[PDB]
């Protein structure tokens, strides 16, 4: 899964 | 409202001491209630708001994940009829999660959103409606899909245009959103291509404005610079 | 209750999707509603039930601890008063640990031991009795304290005589038990050195019968071996 | 913490 904030 | 009774400085000091026992839902009732006291919240609060729902939010989505995967094994041929089981309870996980969607997209809509002026303010809580607006769509199968991304898309297309007007590259709030906003161009909008450049166009952006910053504030804007890099690193 | 409509088998089966899916809240409301079906449960039910519990409560002792730390530094020398807040939440949490506790007490009460005559399982639910007395015991400090550490204890004792008349040294449940009352012993009773003759009487006692077992029977006895020992090396 | 199971 990619990167969030 | 349950929390409707208690002092606003409390609650606000309650969702702090919440964060420091790892009681995400405590935090998130705390926040709900201070937020229902009417005022505008300042740049610590609305952080307390975001970390809280983002923690309840981000268990129940690894949940849903874990039992749609079950599920979709269950629908292969050759697995065995287990019954209606699965189903109900991935169900039960996916209701519980767009309720807690509803519910923040409902503090927002009333009134967070029309009361927000400062770009800080207003471009913070747009990507918030943007990222659950991307979390209800992560779930969605039937004929409102379309309009929830749309939702989502158009939350987040705010934000970016006063972010890009009113704060600089490097931004911290305007860095995550690109982020985010990438993320759904990619998992979401079927839009790889757009993903990547938006990731691309941001880190770079921002790379040329590092200059400008303090030690403390390139320190922050180079974390999330780096978290573009590691999803570009994952898509290319 | 509200799993009242649902069958037993989709519980069970419901539970351990909880289980894969890190729901445990949702795991213990499956199995209390299995035990309310009124049937004894089997060696893997039961463990389901207990793996439920001690999460949950896990949690909650975790968030206690932190809480009474913040409350006790407050109340040293030289801190600032901060008003009612951190001992109202601290007794928040506190009260939902303790109807957790008086939950699994009510299913062992209303009717699992009473109905428990295999040493397996009377053994197992009164080692669980004393656990779940000795969660309430952590948290005591009123007229009762006294009365909690005993029933702790009168139900850890029972479930020991039983495991020493009717189990090998080496049985998992036993072993378990006994590093549970060692524990008791050194952390609610004051009583370390009860704790570490018990633990290293368990230990060794153990130790000699390892020789009788299969390949995987050894694996389960010596993960708990390790755990005795663990705990003399914290105490010694 | 000591270990319990
Ligand atoms: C990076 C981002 C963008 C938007 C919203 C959030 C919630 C984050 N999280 C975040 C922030 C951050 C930085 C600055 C602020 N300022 C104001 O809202 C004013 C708040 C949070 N800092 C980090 C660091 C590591 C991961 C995530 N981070
Ligand atoms: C060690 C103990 C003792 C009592 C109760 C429990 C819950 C555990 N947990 C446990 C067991 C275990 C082993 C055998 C069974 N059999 C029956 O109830 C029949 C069940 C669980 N195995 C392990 C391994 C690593 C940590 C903890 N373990
Ligand atoms: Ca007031
Ligand atoms: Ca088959
Ligand atoms: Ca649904
Ligand atoms: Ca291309
Ligand atoms: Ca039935
Ligand atoms: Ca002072
Ligand atoms: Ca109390
Ligand atoms: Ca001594
Ligand atoms: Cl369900
Ligand atoms: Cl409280």
């Amino acid at each position: 899964f990619p990167a969030t904030v | 409202g349950a929390m409707g009774s208690m002092e606003r400085a409390s609650l606000i000091q309650k969702a702090k001491l919440a964060e420091q026992a790892e009681r995400y839902e405590d935090m998130a009732a705390f926040m709900k209630g201070a937020v229902e006291k009417g005022e505008e919240l300042s740049c610590e609060e609305r952080n307390l708001l975001s970390v809280a729902y983002k923690n309840v939010v981000g268990g129940q989505r690894a949940a849903w994940r874990v039992l749609s995967s079950i599920e979709q094994k269950s629908n292969e041929e050759g697995s065995e009829e287990k019954g209606p089981e699965v189903r109900e309870y991935r169900e039960k996980v996916e209701t519980e999660l767009q309720g807690v969607c509803d519910t923040v997209l409902g503090l927002l809509d009333s009134h967070l959103i029309k009361e927000a002026g400062d770009a800080e303010s207003r471009v913070f809580y747009l990507k918030m409606k943007g990222d659950y607006y991307r979390y209800l769509a992560e779930v969605a199968t039937g004929d409102d899909k379309k309009r929830i991304i749309d939702s989502a898309r158009s939350a987040y297309q705010e934000a970016m245009d006063i972010s890009k007007k009113e704060m600089p590259p490097t931004n911290p709030i305007r860095l995550g959103l690109a982020l985010n906003f990438s993320v759904f161009h990619y998992e979401i909008a079927n839009s790889p291509e757009e993903a990547i450049s938006l990731a691309k166009t941001t880190f770079d952006e921002a790379m040329a404005d590092l200059h400008t910053l303090s030690e403390d504030s390139y320190k922050d804007s180079t974390l999330i610079m780096q978290l573009l890099r590691d999803n570009l690193t994952l898509w290319t």
